[PDB]
RNA sequence: CCGAGCCUGGUGAUAGCUGGUUGUCCAAGAUAGAAUCUUAGUUCAACUUUAAAUUUGCCCACAGAACCCUCUAAAUCCCCUUGUAAAUUUAACUGUUAGUCCAAAGAGGAACAGCUCUUUGGACACUAGGAAAAAACCUUGUAGAGAGAGUAAAAAAUUUAACA
RNA sequence: ACCUCGGAGCAGAACCCAACCUCCGAGCAGUACAUGCUAAGACUUCACCAGUCAAAGCGAACACUCAAUUGAUCCAAUAACUUGACCAACGGAACAAGUUACCCUAGGGAUAACAGCGCAAUCCUAUUCUAGAGUCCAUAUCAACAAUAGGGUUUACG
């Protein structure tokens, strides 16, 4: 098919994995600030 | 139609190759590489070298012959203090012309 | 080509090729250009003056010129006063 | 079109906290390299195929030792994605004529002159 | 890297050219082997039997 | 967005992995992958790729 | 060649060009001179 | 892929938003000059000059020649202006630069030329022939002092010797006639040696004659360390160029270890080096005037080899390199005939076995 | 597909027998041209004497 | 079995078409094209094989390859070092070229098709493991025996609406 | 309609690179009359055949323009030099059209129709949007420009 198509066309496995792993990952604080005074 | 293949026209010898006289260096539609030093240009602006040498690329400074209408017109239309450059190729000699020997002694 | 011939048994030589080359002893096959005598008029003199030369075969055309004819055409000949004799051997060849 | 990667200069360009992280000294950069291939030359390009051979990686996990210079770095980083790349390390120096029969290269990168097979006294 | 391009450069040219007259001497030393005429007169054992 | 690239705890992007050609990656990515960065899939953009 | 630092020294075309008064300037004007002497009028 | 240039751009300064407001060209002569000038510049990038011109050291070329003369310029400049306007009072001189019937003295040029800029483009057109490359390896001098050097040809006819003409050995047969201006009781040396004349070793020459503690301009009293010989230039071997090396002695010099025999008709000892030769005496002795001819082979040379030099005469002969051909190939695809010719030697008839 | 030149044949009036042909205009009269001629090594006088095709 | 009877002979007619093409073992070994009353074929080249000769081959540091033209592209060509061991020429001929799918760039169709047509690369027609079964995805190749060992790829996530 | 040859885009930067492709053409004319004779070394439309450039030398003066502007062998004509085909099916057979459902043979799922399968332009259905009809009133009903998904019943495409 074309590279860019109408519907979200399915990527490759090496890419979805690449994809996959870097993904956006927040920071977590160690204590949550709502219970901290 | 359209349907002509490629003329197969290019660079055939790169810069520093060693090259013999008479061997065609490149091969242009129009003039995209200029003769310089020791080469030659055929009817077709085919590029050979006239002397035995290795060949050089370099930017050189294009003064258009005076007789050369369209490109005198060219240069007198440009802005005082500007200077037109294009690619010229030269072949630098890596012989010399001869050697003087020893045939008797009178 | 008739690589038996019905009458003796033996291979045949094609005369097209024999009345269209000229072959040395050394092996190479000398032919002329396609073409030169035709439409003169129309061709510059640098072009006229390559059709007018006699040009070698390559490889797969020597090779295929010496299975149409027979071993009477390659034998060696003494001609008295002939233009080509002195082509019939190579000098210098190496490889 | 699918071909050949340029990688950037900045790419190789350890960073102070790589000092410190992989135990290396830019001052004294390693001598010798300890490659080893750990990826399949199948389904790759013909490219790094012929840089494998010229490598001497045809068999995996065969470490191959070479020299820390532009010209073989220059290869090394065309398959470096294929190859596992650790610096060489002498303890006891470089192996004599004496050491050539007593030699063991370790899983850490250090090559041992003597290979006694005896458990440590200490 | 250890060295930088101008000092590593020309440091293995002899070794490179000595290699490359190994190649040279092997390519150059194919010929067929010799014929020994002890080997010839050996196939007539063959017919060797007891009196 | 700006802030979330800054942030990403991650330690691996698709810039660098892309760019630098990491296990082979570039085989089955696209010449623009290298300026898009992973952001934009055909037609679709998508706002939480870092 | 494009990918070399000397790309471009070649160029020209862009140094060789390829009315309207706006409040500041006076857009066309044409100077008529009428003399019944025709070395007058050409000279001046 | 793009990579940002290592240098300014040469159209860079041009301002391309007002490009109708700007001064053009208008003709090809102003397109030209401005064209060579730029030409003249070092660039980044490869140029002409960077593989056809001669490379040059860093290092400035020494000066081993004479203080220049002082001048007062305020003063010099007041006459050349006042004698400039009695030569444009006169209308004779107007009209005949108007009706393009007027010309110059040359003699009377040369006088004056010789004296204010002769030295100057004398040295420029010495490095033109090599002589600082070889004589003082690059080193330069003024030649503030001209020399007057001319041959005597039959009995009224003089050949004068300037900067490299063409001079034939039979005019060169005897001793010429040297003269220049000098003050009493200084002393001079005359030198004069052949550059291309050696015939064994390429960097040595040959020293045809050296006079030392020149008393003025009296050459004749001077002391004569070598003898003269004729140039002898081999036939076949080119021009040659022989050069006049005049110096100022600062007090007297002993030529001991320079002597020679009269005559001196063994090369070996007529071998001299320039360079040798001023290194030993640069402290007391400064190059004060410079003249060159260059000489060809002639029926006299003959004579030198065989009367003088005892020694049969060398023929060389200029060689070409031979034609370059490419490896024989056994097919030649689409060759001429004459092919075969190009890989042939002999050019008759062979056999072979029969 | 007019002809409007025509193929000609020139021949020498040195009598050597060297004739060349030229291409000339059909509406024109016949050409005397003044072409080498490598029998004599000189430049000889040519007149056209029969027409061979029309071009 | 009559749009031209049957039989014999020419006749082993011819068929670029269909089918078949018999013992063992080992080795090398796949996808540029041009011409053709030619695209169901053939010839040449490319590729492939053996033998032989010879010396460079491949990888590639700078430098270098256009202007009218900023899709200012990815990247090539050239190319000493260097890593390596092939390459060229000579001799003798066969055979393959009605290709597929995946990634990528770009065309035609409808920003459809297991669609058509070029380019780069991979795989497949060569083994094995894994994706459920699986020619084209991933892992992985040079070959045997073992009732030893370490690993490669390799198991989908997700449950959403009160309100002054 | 098309068949040969050339330029531009695809094919962006050495070369090369296809259609049913996207566009424009060429089957000449003009000036020469040394547009003469010879000869190193090279290019080459992916083979061959053809095609292109060319220093020096001899001889004269003091390798014509043009992207294409072209046709091989045999043969005929000719004293000779040279010339001859919209052979345009343009690598060209010296000269041969229809029809067959009366048809025959050898094959082909490389290849059609029916079918199966792929695909969803068309078709079909429900939501989203709230403009607009429904006396007033979007939402009793109905519905525009569109959007978002599903279905594989038609017509097409492969
Ligand atoms: S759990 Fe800490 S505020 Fe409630
Ligand atoms: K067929
Ligand atoms: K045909
Ligand atoms: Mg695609
Ligand atoms: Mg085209
Ligand atoms: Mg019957
Ligand atoms: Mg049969
Ligand atoms: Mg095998
Ligand atoms: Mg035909
Ligand atoms: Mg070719
Ligand atoms: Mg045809
Ligand atoms: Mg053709
Ligand atoms: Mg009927």
């Amino acid at each position: 098919s074309k590279a860019v198509t109408r519907h979200r066309r399915v990527m490759h496995f090496q890419r979805q994995k690449l994809m996959a792993v870097t993904e956006y990952i927040p920071p977590k604080p160690a204590i949550h600030p709502s219970c901290l005074p | 139609g359209g349907k002509s293949s490629g003329r197969r026209q290019g660079i055939k010898k790169m810069e520093g190759h060693y090259v013999h006289a008479g061997n065609i260096i490149a091969t242009q539609r129009h003039f995209r590489w200029h003769p310089g030093a020791h080469v030659g240009v055929g009817k077709n602006k085919c590029l050979y070298a006239l002397e035995e040498g290795i060949v050089r690329y370099t930017k050189e400074v294009y003064v258009p012959h005076p007789r050369n209408t369209e490109a005198v017109d060219l240069i007198t239309r440009l802005p005082k203090g500007a200077v037109l450059y294009k690619t010229f190729v030269h072949v630098v000699p890596a012989k010399p012309e001869g050697t003087f020997k020893l045939v008797a002694m009178l | 080509l008739t690589y038996f011939s019905a009458r003796k048994g033996k291979r045949k030589t094609v005369k097209a090729v024999i009345d269209r080359f000229l072959r040395l002893h050394c092996g190479l096959w000398v032919r002329r250009k396609a073409g030169y005598k035709k439409k003169l008029w129309k061709k510059t003199p640098a072009r006229k003056k390559r059709l007018r030369e006699f040009v070698f075969c390559n490889k797969t055309q020597s090779k295929l010129l010496d299975k149409m004819t027979t071993s009477f055409w390659k034998r060696r000949n003494w001609y008295v006063d002939d233009p080509y004799q002195k082509y019939h051997d190579r000098t210098n060849l190496k490889v | 079109k699918f071909t050949r990667s340029r990688i950037p200069e900045k790419v190789f360009q350890a960073s102070p906290e790589d000092h410190e992280k992989y135990g290396g000294d830019p001052q004294n950069p390693h001598k010798l390299h300890i490659v080893t291939r750990i990826k399949s030359t199948r389904r790759r390009p013909y490219w790094e195929k012929d840089i494998i051979k010229m490598l001497g990686l045809e068999k995996a996990h065969t470490p191959q030792v070479h020299k820390n210079i532009p010209s073989v770095n220059a290869k090394l980083k065309v398959v470096k994605h294929l190859i596992r790349i650790k610096p060489l390390k002498l303890p006891q120096g470089l192996p004599a004529e004496e050491n050539m029969s007593n030699t063991c290269l370790k899983s850490t990168g250090e090559l041992v002159v003597q290979w006694h097979l005896k458990p440590v006294e200490q | 890297p250890y060295m930088t391009r101008e000092q590593e450069r020309g440091h293995a040219a002899v070794r490179r050219r000595e290699a490359f007259e190994a190649i040279k001497a092997a390519a150059t030393s194919k010929f067929p082997p010799h014929r020994f005429i002890a080997d010839q007169l050996d196939h007539l054992n063959v017919t060797k039997k007891w009196s | 967005q700006e802030e979330r690239e800054r942030n990403n705890q991650n330690p691996w992007t698709f810039e660098r992995i892309a760019t630098a050609n990491m296990l082979g990656i570039r085989k089955v990515l696209s010449p623009y992958d290298l300026t898009h960065k992973g952001k934009y899939w055909g037609k679709f953009y998508m706002p939480k790729r870092v | 060649y494009k990918t070399k630092p000397t790309h471009g020294i070649g160029k020209y075309k862009h140094l060789i060009k390829a009315n309207l008064g706006t409040d500041y300037e006076y857009g066309v004007l044409n100077i008529h001179l009428t003399a019944y002497d025709m070395t007058l009028a050409e000279s001046y | 892929r793009r990579t940002p240039p290592l240098g300014p751009m040469p159209n860079s300064d041009i301002d391309l938003s007002n490009l109708e407001r700007l001064e053009k060209y208008r003709s090809f002569d102003r397109y030209r000059r401005r064209a060579e000038q730029e030409a003249q510049a070092p660039h980044w990038w490869r140029t002409y000059r960077e593989y056809f011109g001669e490379k040059t050291d860093p290092k400035e070329k020494i000066d081993i020649g004479l203080p220049p003369p002082k001048v007062s310029r305020t003063q010099q400049l007041l006459e050349r202006k006042q004698a400039i306007q009695e030569l444009r009072a006169n209308v004779e001189e107007e009209r005949a630069a108007r009706l393009r019937t007027a010309s110059v003295p040359l003699d009377a040029v040369r006088a004056e030329w010789e004296r204010t800029c002769g030295p100057y483009h004398k040295q420029r057109l010495a490095e033109y022939y090599g002589l600082y490359r070889d004589l003082f390896h690059g080193a330069t001098f003024v030649p503030r002092v001209p020399l007057h050097v001319a041959y005597a040809v039959g009995e009224d006819d003089l050949m004068p010797v300037y900067c490299g003409n063409e001079v034939t050995p039979t005019e060169a047969a005897q001793a010429p006639e040297v003269t220049y201006e000098a003050e009493e009781g200084s002393l001079w040396t005359l030198l004069l040696t052949s550059l291309d004349g050696h015939l064994l070793e390429p960097d040595a020459e040959y020293l045809h004659w050296l006079l030392t503690n020149i008393p003025g301009n009296r050459v004749a009293e001077g002391q004569v360390t070598c003898p003269y010989l004729p140039p002898f230039p081999a036939r076949g071997s080119g021009i040659h160029r022989l050069a006049f090396l005049l110096f100022k002695q600062d007090q007297p010099i002993d030529f001991s270890e320079d002597a020679r025999p009269s005559p001196c008709y063994q090369l070996a000892q007529r071998t001299f080096r320039t360079f040798d030769f001023y290194k030993k005496h640069q402290e007391t002795m400064t190059p004060a005037g410079l003249s060159f001819f260059q000489c060809r082979w002639d029926d006299s040379v003959t004579y030198i080899f065989h009367q003088l030099l005892d020694m049969r005469e060398p023929v060389f002969e200029f060689v070409r390199p031979p034609p370059y051909h490419p490896k024989q190939k056994r097919f030649p695809h689409r060759q001429p005939l004459r092919y075969l010719d190009r890989y042939r030697d002999s050019h008759e008839p062979t056999y072979g076995i029969y | 597909s007019k002809s409007k030149n025509i193929l000609v044949r020139m021949v020498s009036e040195a009598g050597t027998g060297f004739c060349f042909n030229t291409k000339r205009n059909r509406l024109r009269e016949k050409l005397t041209l003044l072409h080498y001629d490598p029998v004599v090594k000189q430049r000889v006088l040519f007149v056209e004497k029969k027409k061979i095709r029309s071009l």
